[PDB]
């Protein structure tokens, strides 16, 4: 009757099968490239 | 212009607030910590779950460590909106905390009460109350669950878990008293209310799961953790005549180092009353029109803020037959001491005397330790009950020293405090540092 | 006197003060680094209007961004007791994108989940001036509503974002207003003849760094633990008179979560959580001969009278098995929220915590969704049985049923808070993980 | 269950769970001084009653102290709604002086603004308690009242007054006791008859340290940061009821100032920060037939309907130029108090910080106006066309207009916080600067 | 529930569509003889 | 569904309009897992 | 226009005239269905 | 563009340095002649560089 205080719940084996990583993209995978912001370079398209 | 012309007016007297920054504001560096998650499982609740019976649990051992505990009830309303007041406090009538067949500390319904009149606040206290009774002006037959949490050491902060883990030959219990009878639930004053259910009830315990390394240790290692514990007797009352000033000398038979005293005068008829009955609005059963009596309170709003009822016009507390601060009025521990030490509001019949700097927290901030004092005394002078309390007129308009004449009613008293211990674990198996 | 206490030293003494390590009755204040606060107002993009859309790129005036506050004026197309949070309705949603990246965004309901969730006392209150009209005011009233902005930058300095290590990111706000307001340009569904459309105008708060400051922040890579919302609309299993509704709904979240929160609601009017019903406050004309169990008393739309919420009971499943017992509805409306943040949650919202507090800025554990197969939310919905325009019904019923009302709440939206990080360097950035 | 959330580990919990630094199941609490607190009487000199001007020393019974509290004993000279936190109307200023020098100086005006920002919720209420009658009690009603004082060490033991260190210098307070108090001694310009005068006890809350820790205050310099509140009357370019009045008052401030913080009111009735209406609570009678909007319901006199305050507009100027742009009333009502504090500021209050955060002991930027030249506070006021008689009137208008009433919140008290240093060496106290 | 963990879950229907399903003839009598009353049993008739 | 005629007489394809009332569906699996004892304690090896 | 400066500029009459010119069977008529009413609507009908 | 709107514009680098900048308006009469005074000067309320 050993356990007449208790005992620790055991750890199942959780499997991930599935694909729930859908919707994530990592950072170091695809990095941001630069945008403006405001300090808009010249309207350098005035050709010849 | 703007921010920069801020930035820019800078001298000797900023030297002292930004010199050699030493911190920024704009850089918080979050602490990377354990893995762990938390679950709220049901325990099992052995005995008779019923008025005016004990019940007891065992906490299971699912998880690792645990912290909050909520008890679950359903009562069902045997009158009107206003004719209950905490009717789940009231019911919660006592909690024990054991561990390995060993008490470590008690709570009455009476100090949750206390406790919550002294240290809860805001909407904190008013969610509170909607976890204990009714508050929408539910009607007779509604039917509620009401969530009571416990305030142990363990089920305040996380960081104080109770290490099942490591106390692992340990069974760990609570034990349960039920009210023989709960206000506008069962019983309406002495009369019983016919056909009142029994109480459902439903104990709830959140566990800490540890990952494999913290866990480990847990497991493992000894363990010190600084806790509360709560003193606490009943006395009886010098109760104020309505003829002069009552006065009495409580010897405390307290040990430990103490955070904080608290105490409260009440009628034991009325869970929560520690203040007069008056025919002023919210003070008595009918209060402000032809129907008011004195002899039974609003219960729905029993607590109030009208220290006029109160009975306390003075005291001191001595340690070892010394002052241990000048003697202060009844009003300075219900309305200062309170402002000090925890920023809330109290209502009045309920008293606070820290000895410590923020008793409301965990950290410890100076005790009082009365294992080294033989005596330890609360001196209590008490206002003269000469007040009219059915002529509002009579209450509203009277002086510093007197009260109700239903103030004679508060005949009991509730001395409380709060002190400081350690429990030790080691080798699978619990205990406290100090015993006395 | 105090010595008396002083004195009595002991055994038991050694843990609280033995080898004393802090004092309390000297503070050492930390030399902070030069920085200054400016309120600049930020110039909207598109027109202002009802039901339109708009944005703002925010300016490089200072260094470094925190609170955002929106400035509405509108004016009551009603008398008092007509509208609700209206400034917090007619922002329908604002989303946060840096670099073309979509970093956050919230909703109105957010918004009025969010605090009725994690708001509380007086600042609940002053929040409700900034964005209601609390004083009885009557028809043609005009003010000035501030909506503050719930952004992780908007929350905290420690998380202010680096304009300035962003110098090749736009950084932008795009607002959402509501095509409709109730208590400013319609009631309930019919429109207020007259009424005027808002005026809007966005404020951002700079911090401007001293020389040396700045210089670190432009040129140093950054790591900021960050927040962000997941959220999706779902179909409520519409309750019933008849039988409890119940429902599984598949949560499709991710990330390291801290809760999740939920509500659910009559989308006909904005935070309507509870059912209607004709008790004081709970529903238009309650309590005399023109009370009408079909529209709230809008001043009133929120409760916290649980016997109106629906929800009767619920749990999170993962990959199939329960993550926690079943708890009541009342568990997760009152219970959670005693834990976990210590407010009042109205009736009707709900909170489920996987943190220690997820109130706080610091990630006090978290919930993977990106880790788990199946997350679902499982709901059992109360019995709508009661006669809503009968207090003696309303007030005195059980816990397994509300007001026949509630069948109108059908609207499930359901909220996640999560932690991100986003990575700034070489002037650009964007998130960990998207 | 729980074990299932655990299992749910991958590269997103790397930012949260890898390399662990702290848990959060094992607290660690700091060891710390052994110390008493002691609730100790100073005597009061001088003649206490209205409109006197009493004193006292603090005795060096301890060796540190923080808390102060004054208690006052008042009655009503009237019934409930006749009086507002008079314990606080009171004690109409209070004096800080070491060695001499003046630290610093409370007003009663400045502790009902300073409630107005900074206390909130059960805490400003049960401050009520202690400066007020809020149970609706009646006349002849006596009370004790209890005035905490909000000097820089009577808010944190942090910054506790090192008595021990002081030996050649004594710590005076100083208190001057309103001429006038009103539904205890006069109801407006009223006296009443029979008034009682105030009974007053200087209470000093004093630390006891153990040895080691007493001879270190005693024998080390100490540099304490501390607060001051700098504070000028000014008058008001009180609106009309046709134009808008603008103004630009000059502020006379010096030292790294944490906020400005100010009101504008009617100097007869204490704490009226905003226009008398007939509206419940915005005048005595309000809703009925005697309603007058020339006297508040003073029992109410405090309001969060902001449409009965003056302020259209205001910026701070330094150096003759925009510290932050034009900001409307509310704002500065409203927003820097959500944004900054986090109560519920009254009607009429305002706050404008330098800070971060303003509530706080812990400096979080400053504006040093040692190194301004000039600065002003500009503002612009509300059109005072309402008819204050009329609610709809009163509660049907707009964002620019307020109560022809609003005329007479003549008075503009314009107050600062900052942070100087107090020096205290061999014995002797001052502070680090005097500008 | 063993050591803490669910192990598995039985429900009122179940028994009832398993039942259905896989038991039977006399084994399926039997049942139904320990879980109803199937003698035409009168009101205030009591059983095991 | 009250005429036997139209009850019992009837074509594949249809059913009683009583029929509508039942409302509730009820889905079942029944699976395998493992049942681990070791070491005094025990508990399930897969979760899912 | 690109970088502040028109690279090019469409007008009315030369999407009509395009339009006349390259589209054709039904693509032409697809285009005309989003742009104009074909389906004998009346006055007051509403189009996206 | 409206009554009482706060709006802005960044001045594009479309050449090299700038001079005269000239702020068109529409404006329409609400009476007849004698009833504005410079409405286009009293419209642009301010602006700041």
């Amino acid at each position: 009757g050993t356990t007449t205080g208790g005992k620790g719940e055991i750890q199942q084996i959780a499997s991930v099968n599935h694909n729930p990583d859908a919707l994530v993209l990592n950072y170091d995978d695809r990095p941001p490239e630069a945008t403006p912001n405001g300090a808009i370079l010249a309207s350098t398209q005035y050709g010849k | 212009a703007g921010g920069l012309s801020q930035l820019v007016a800078y001298g000797a007297q900023d030297v002292y607030l930004t010199g050699n920054p030493q911190i920024t504001f704009f850089k918080t560096v979050y602490r990377r910590y354990t893995n762990f998650a938390i679950e709220s499982i049901q325990q099992t609740i052995n005995g008779s779950v019923g008025f005016g019976n004990k019940v007891s649990t065992q906490i299971s051992r699912n998880g690792d460590l645990i912290t909050d505990i909520v008890v679950e009830f359903v009562l069902t309303k045997g009158g009107n909106g206003g004719t209950t007041y905490y009717p789940a406090e009231e019911l919660l009538q006592d909690v024990e905390l054991e561990i390995g067949g060993q008490r470590i500390d008690k709570h009455y319904n009476d100090w949750f009460r206390t406790y919550d009149a002294l240290f809860r606040m805001n909407d904190d206290r008013y969610n509170y109350r909607r976890m204990t009774d009714w508050v929408n002006n539910e009607l007779v037959g509604a039917q509620k669950r009401f969530y009571v949490p416990l305030i142990f050491f363990f089920n305040q902060t996380p960081g104080l878990a109770l290490p099942l883990i490591a106390l692992q030959y340990h069974e760990v219990k609570l034990y349960f008293t039920l009210a023989s009878q709960v206000q506008g639930v069962n019983y309406n004053g002495s009369s019983a209310i016919a056909g009142a259910a029994q109480p459902t009830m439903s104990v709830w315990v959140d566990y800490i799961f540890l990952d494999t390394q913290e866990r480990t240790r847990f497991a493992q290692l000894p363990h010190e953790y600084l806790i509360e514990q709560l003193q606490f007797t009943g006395s009886e009352t010098a109760t104020p005549s309505a003829t002069t000033q009552a006065s009495q000398n409580i010897r405390l038979n307290f040990n430990h180092p103490t955070k904080y005293l608290a105490w409260n005068f009440n009628n034991p008829t009325n869970y929560g009353q520690y203040t007069a009955l008056a025919n002023i609005p919210g003070a008595c059963s009918g209060a402000g029109t032809a129907a008011a009596t004195v002899t039974t309170p609003d219960y729905g709003n029993t607590g109030t803020y009208n220290e006029q009822l109160a009975v306390l016009d003075s005291a001191k507390i001595q340690l070892n037959g010394q002052d241990r601060f000048a003697t202060r009025k009844g009003s300075y521990f219900n309305k200062v001491q309170p402002y000090q030490s925890i920023g809330g509001v109290t209502p009045a019949g309920v008293y606070l005397y820290s000895f410590a700097l923020k008793p409301a927290g965990r950290q410890p901030s100076g005790t009082c330790n009365f294992s080294r004092i033989d005596n330890a005394t609360l001196s209590l002078t008490y206002k003269t009950c000469s007040i009219d309390a059915t002529s509002p007129a009579a209450v509203l308009g009277n002086t510093e020293t007197v009260t109700a004449n239903t103030a004679t009613l508060l005949t009991a008293l509730n001395i409380y405090a709060k002190n400081y211990n350690v429990l030790r674990i080691m080798s699978g198996m619990g205990g406290l540092a100090y015993a006395n």
